[PDB]
């Protein structure tokens, strides 16, 4: 289980593992990557707004 | 007074003319791009 | 402003806070509040005790609010008090229909009031809570959320309708 | 000549913020000021420390020194001029303005790098220059004024592949990453430990090797940890070496759930006594917390406090108020259970976290552009 | 301009969240350890 | 004259109407107007095209091109083209008579 | 004492010449260009008026001995200025005044002389014509006489100022306004001399009289002319309708004049805010939070402005009165530890499931309380920390006894966690189902419903904004 070569949970009343997944996880990244960099974007725009104003 | 204040606020309308300004530069955009 | 003292301002406005507290008006509970502002708090207990009364019906304390009202040694009170008793004789019935899912009947009849009254065919007929042996039963009720689905499909109907709207614009 | 200047720093934060400890610190202060000819740099601290009963002589005549100093070369500039070099003048004194700037602050910085810096068109010096701004940019914490010439440097370095620049700029942008909440940079940055020099910063190599360390316990899970610090040999040496680096890494790798605290009472009281950890060894603790919490319940499901007080330590109470803390903060989603002795996990918590983050995201994003965007048109 | 009229008068925040759990209870947390290991 | 001066402002606000409904539908007229204009534009190619190749631009909508007559010329451009797909050394179509760039 | 001789000739000339030149070029600007100017409810050099208005809110504010605007004010008023070659000899005046007070000193007539300093407007059968001239030289000369600050003989001369001023009102309401719009100069005019007007109340009593006087200034809006006044005089009027308790609040709720659609991003701005602490005192707080913020957000325009500070500091009293709360500490200045760390401990309070804590902060800073004008929150803020601790304890434990909760929080009796905990259900905090027979809340978990209907209510609102700004985003860049 540690070595994630596995995908299980114990018991020790029972002794019973059971195997269980679910995979996708694409929309995290899909949108903070998105968000992380637009950050930086206002960021950068910033400067013009500080040009504009004064 | 009746005469009087009925201007004004027939005046005060003129908005109206500043978005016929908006929407003249705007037809100079089209027009000069057509 | 001049304004000498009288015989019942202290408590005077305690009455119009005990029937405004009645009327359920706590916007007005709490927009009256506001002209004496250190004599409602530092002192005044025929307003700071109706407040803490209030205090109490904050949550949910039921008779610790029937101490506070067995014990006012100013005038009577008694005929707002006891609409202030009625609205929570329906607040229990209220909050009876939740996890209540078994309760002996000897507990309901100290926190309602009267202990073998007609008051319990009050509650147990013109409420629920079948009145078996020594207890009120809780019947079940669901949602399922079956049919909708649909009210979902046409509220997103509406608001992507509206969404593709604003993004449609042009003039 | 800057390099003995980071212990200057590091005992200004040592001396002033711990009560009690104002001792040493005052004295090898003392130790390290009265010579190399120091005047500008420590005039709050001056405020922070004693009288210096004798303020009168024993600094004018220091600075008396340092105008000898200064003007020698101010008046080699003419002498300098008269057989025009690289501007043998500016070459000169640009260290040794970095001398006169090791002894002023950073106003003799502002003007000799950006002098200094056009005069080159060797970018090795230019690098130079950059390396001065950095350090003198962490020495008064200016974590602004050091962000251009990190990205203004990186486009000096990148031009093709090399060995100076890539790996100092490793150590440079791994310190900043460190001093800041970053710590997968920091991994990131720190990921090399084989080609890092032993430097002024790296004033010990190996406590290069335990910055390493205590960043790297925090920033993976395991699907490169045992591979770096376990089945690596270039780090197992030197981890091999101290006992109390080693011993968290085969305390926690071998899950010892009770010398943990044994451990990082070690590590956490040197944290509070050390430099660039300072708004940082709070949230530390607890990262540690829910990082053992979480290899511990990913095994078990049926689990409770009756197998904590055995294999874990005592105070059943306190496992019970950190865990409901650590739970209801949004964080390692198992369920507790009261008398009847239960700890229950939650077999997934990939359901919200999933669309967490994002949200988490926009909310600081649109708050931005609200404002930014109502602040032209007035 | 804008005189604002007067009659009236990450490094430092996520981390302040996280010490709003930490503020009142357990500041400087690692003796609190050493005393309770022989407590119980 | 307020007689006047009030009944002649009917005019106005009248004017006003007309002309605010007026270049809406002038507005949304010359898009029909403009897209068919664009491929009127477009009639040029269609099947006489030769090859030269792209040298230098000399700023916005003019460039330099060699065609493969051995030559080199001076041209002028669409505005169809997108300008990523340019300026090394491309392959490009060539008017016969013309000569410019396609 | 020489060398304060050679210091006393350099303080004069330079405010002689700037604070002459100001109002110089800019009122003459304003006063002959509010002729035509389409758009003259305040000409741009009546914007420039209010930016040496702000000049002088920390330039100068006492009507300035060693004598150097004391000879300004009768060069100032004394302007029959009757037509344009009439006052040709009076433009050589205007610098002839300054060779008296170079060749001599000038003479500072305070406090006796101030009413015969309002009887020049009349030299010679003097105009009534140019109000906003009169009107001008009405506030600029009688307003720093209030900054002077000298609540002395005077606040009556003030008063007869303001009189006077109120003869200005008569001029304003009689002569002549069709689209020269004099009154609306005199309404910017109008919003200035209020201000100092109402801070000379403020020293005074109530003034319920003149608050007749304001609601009949308010009210002569929206039917003779329709631009800013109202804002300016709603505003006006809600300072002390605030400040006295009764019943005025339903008068803004059923005020059908929300709207007057500019304020220049200052009034409208703090009318929002003032709005805001309006319907917070009535218990509603989502309908109130939005304003807030938009009030916090909308006029920023500084670094630690006070004011600023009082919108900040009560922003998140109706957000300790959520349930959701924000660190505040997010916008602290150096200038604003004092302000902020007592609240802040409140907040602190707040954050954590604990009552001894909270309690304990009322009996500490009532007094502020006293002074902030706040109490409101003492007496229902102890329900939003009760539903926090419950709440942060439900999500903690999935199965409790109420009578271990009870004694952690507090309690003092396990059968009132019943009642505690009976309405986290029927207020709909928790769902926790309860056995009254053993005394154990046991809680479950579920998603999905949340997927199916939470999030997309959201993205509706995201999506509504973002649009919302493509919609003024284009609308203002369409000018050119």
């Amino acid at each position: 289980i540690l070595d994630k070569k596995f995908h299980g949970i114990l018991d020790q009343g029972e002794g019973v593992l059971i195997i269980f997944d679910e995979p996708p996880v694409d929309k995290t990244y899909e949108a903070a990557l998105e968000t992380i960099q637009n950050m930086s974007k206002v960021v950068d725009s910033l400067y013009n707004k500080a040009k504009k104003l004064t | 007074y009746l005469s009087k204040i009925e201007e004004l606020q027939l005046i005060v309308n003129d908005k109206s003319q500043n978005l016929r300004r908006l929407q003249a530069q705007r037809n100079e955009l089209n027009a000069k791009v057509r | 402003e001049q304004l000498p003292e009288s015989a019942y301002m202290h408590q005077l406005l305690g009455l119009n806070l005990l029937f405004l507290l009645s009327q359920n008006r706590v916007a007005e509970f709490h927009t009256e509040l506001e002209r004496l502002p250190a004599k409602d708090i530092q002192t005044n207990v025929y307003i700071k005790h109706p407040v803490s009364l209030e205090q109490y019906l904050m949550e949910g304390s039921y008779n610790k609010v029937f101490l506070a009202k067995g014990n006012i040694p100013a005038e009577s009170y008694t005929f707002f008090i006891d609409i202030l008793l009625d609205t929570i004789r329906d607040e229990i019935a209220g909050c009876i229909e939740k996890a209540y899912e078994k309760i002996l009947f000897t507990e309901a009849t100290r926190i309602l009031f009267f202990n073998t009254p007609k008051k319990m065919t009050d509650y147990a007929k013109k409420r629920g809570w079948v009145l078996g042996p020594n207890n009120y039963y809780s019947f079940a009720s669901q949602q399922q959320k079956p049919e909708d689905t649909t009210i979902p499909s046409t509220e997103l109907a509406k608001q992507v309708i509206e969404y593709a709207r604003q993004l449609e614009m042009i003039v | 000549p800057k390099n003995p200047d980071l212990r200057i720093a590091q005992l200004r934060f040592l001396l002033s913020l711990p009560e009690h400890r104002g001792d040493a610190a005052v004295r090898d202060e003392l130790m390290a000021a009265v010579r190399d000819n120091n005047m500008a740099p420590y005039y709050e601290a001056l405020c922070k420390s004693l009288d210096w009963q004798i303020d009168v002589d024993l600094l004018n005549k220091m600075k008396k020194a340092n105008e000898d100093e200064l003007k020698r070369l101010d008046e080699e500039l003419e002498d300098a001029e008269k057989n025009l070099g690289e501007s043998e003048i500016r070459d000169a004194m640009m260290a040794k303005a970095e001398y006169l700037c090791r002894i002023g602050d950073k106003e003799g910085a502002l003007t000799a790098f950006r002098k200094t810096y056009d005069k080159t068109v060797a970018l090795g010096h230019r690098l130079d220059i950059v390396f001065y701004l950095l350090r003198i940019g962490l020495f008064y914490m200016d974590n602004d004024l050091i962000t251009r010439n990190t990205e203004k440097a990186k486009s000096l370095i990148e031009e093709g592949g090399d060995w100076d620049r890539r790996n100092r700029l490793k150590v440079y942008q791994g310190l900043y990453c460190v001093a800041i909440r970053d710590f997968k940079q920091a991994a990131e940055l720190f990921l090399d430990t084989v080609s890092t020099f032993t430097s002024y910063e790296l004033m010990d190599y190996k406590t290069f090797v335990t910055y390493t360390v205590y960043v790297s316990m925090i920033a993976l899970e395991r699907p490169d940890l045992r591979e770096k610090v376990i089945k690596g040999a270039e780090i197992l040496e030197v981890l091999h070496s101290l006992p109390a680096v080693r011993q968290y890494l085969f305390s926690l790798y071998e899950c010892r759930y009770s010398v943990f605290f044994q451990s990082l009472a070690v590590v956490e009281q040197e944290m509070k006594k050390d430099w660039l950890f300072a708004p940082h060894y709070r949230y530390y603790v607890r990262e540690m917390r829910i990082h053992a919490y979480s290899q511990l319940l990913e095994s078990y499901r049926s689990l409770t406090l009756g197998y904590m007080a055995e294999a874990f330590g005592v105070g059943v109470e306190f496992i019970d108020q950190e865990l409901s803390r650590f739970i209801a903060a949004g964080r390692l989603h198992c369920k507790i259970d009261k008398v009847n002795e239960i700890v229950e996990t939650n077999r997934p918590d990939s359901k919200n976290w999933q669309y967490q983050e994002t949200i988490k995201k926009g909310d600081l994003l649109l708050n931005r552009v609200q404002k930014l965007s109502r602040v032209i048109n007035m | 301009m804008s005189e604002k009229k007067q009659p009236v008068d990450e490094d430092n925040w996520d981390d302040d969240n996280v010490e709003d759990d930490f503020s009142n209870q357990l500041r400087a947390e690692l003796e609190k350890h050493g005393y309770k290991m022989e407590t119980s | 004259d307020l007689y006047s001066r009030y009944k002649k402002l009917q005019q106005e606000l009248e004017f006003l109407e007309v002309q605010e409904e007026y270049i809406k539908d002038e507005q949304k007229n010359l898009k029909k107007e403009f897209l068919h204009a664009q491929e009127e534009v477009k009639r040029i190619q269609s099947i006489p095209l030769v090859i030269g190749q792209f040298l230098e631009a000399v700023d916005q909508n003019t460039a330099i091109v060699g065609s493969t007559t051995g030559s080199n010329y001076y041209v002028r451009i669409l505005s169809t083209i997108d300008r990523e797909l340019l300026k090394p050394n491309a392959s490009v179509a060539l008017h016969k008579h013309s000569n410019a760039l396609v | 004492p020489p060398g304060g001789g050679e210091q006393e000739p350099p303080p004069p000339p330079a405010p002689q010449d700037v604070e002459m030149k100001e109002e110089a070029a800019t009122g003459g600007g304003s006063t002959g260009e509010a002729d035509g100017k389409t758009a003259a409810a305040a000409a741009e050099h009546s914007q420039r008026e209010l930016d040496t208005v702000t000049l002088e809110d920390i330039k100068e504010h006492v009507k300035q001995l060693e004598k150097a605007v004391s000879g300004k004010e009768p060069r100032f008023v004394l302007r029959a200025l009757r037509m344009l070659p009439s006052t040709s000899r009076r433009l050589n005046h205007y610098v002839l005044y300054k060779a008296v007070q170079g060749f001599f000193t000038s003479n500072n007539a305070t406090r006796d002389f101030l009413l015969p300093f309002l009887e020049e407007p009349m030299d010679t059968e003097a105009d009534l014509q140019f109000r906003p001239r009169t009107g001008k030289a009405a506030s600029t000369p009688l307003l720093p006489e209030v900054e002077a600050y000298l609540q002395l003989l005077v606040v009556i001369f003030m008063m007869n100022s303001k009189r006077y001023k109120e003869a200005q009102k008569i001029s304003d309401d009689l002569m002549q306004k069709i689209s020269t719009q004099n009154r609306r100069a005199l309404d910017l005019v109008a919003a200035k001399c209020y201000y100092y007007h109402a801070r000379v109340y403020e020293f005074l009593d109530k003034l319920d009289v003149v608050r007749s006087f304001l609601h009949a200034r308010l009210r002569t809006a929206t039917l003779r002319h329709d631009a800013d006044g109202q804002a300016t005089l709603l505003n006006l009027l809600l300072r002390n309708y605030l400040h006295y308790s009764l019943y005025d609040q339903a008068e803004k709720l059923v005020s059908k004049s929300v709207f007057p659609e500019q304020a220049n991003n200052n009034e409208w701005a703090r009318y929002l805010y003032y709005t805001g602490r309006i319907k917070a005192i009535q218990l509603e707080y989502s309908e109130a939070r939005r304003t807030m913020t938009n009030a916090l957000r909308k006029a920023p325009q500084h670094t630690a402005v006070g004011f600023k500070q009082t919108v900040h500091k009560l922003l998140i009293v109706v957000e300790l009165l959520l349930g959701e709360i924000p660190d505040r500490l997010q916008f602290r200045q150096p200038s604003l530890k004092r302000s902020l760390m007592p609240y802040f401990l409140l907040t602190q309070a707040v954050r954590t499931g604990n009552l001894a804590k909270f309690n304990q902060v009322l009996d500490q800073f009532g007094e502020k309380f006293q002074a902030d004008g706040t109490y409101t929150l003492i007496i229902r803020l102890r329900h939003n920390v009760i539903k926090t601790g419950v709440r942060m304890i439900s999500l903690s434990y999935s199965r409790i006894s109420l009578a271990d909760i009870a004694q952690k929080l507090q309690l003092d009796s396990p059968e009132d966690a019943e009642f505690i905990v009976a309405k986290a259900i029927r207020d709909g905090v928790i769902e926790a189902s309860i056995n009254h027979e053993k005394g154990y809340v046991q809680s479950k978990e579920m998603i999905d419903i949340y997927s199916t209907r939470e999030p997309q209510l959201a993205f509706h609102q995201r999506i509504s904004f973002c649009l919302d700004i493509h919609n003024m985003s284009v609308k203002a860049m369409r000018f050119p």
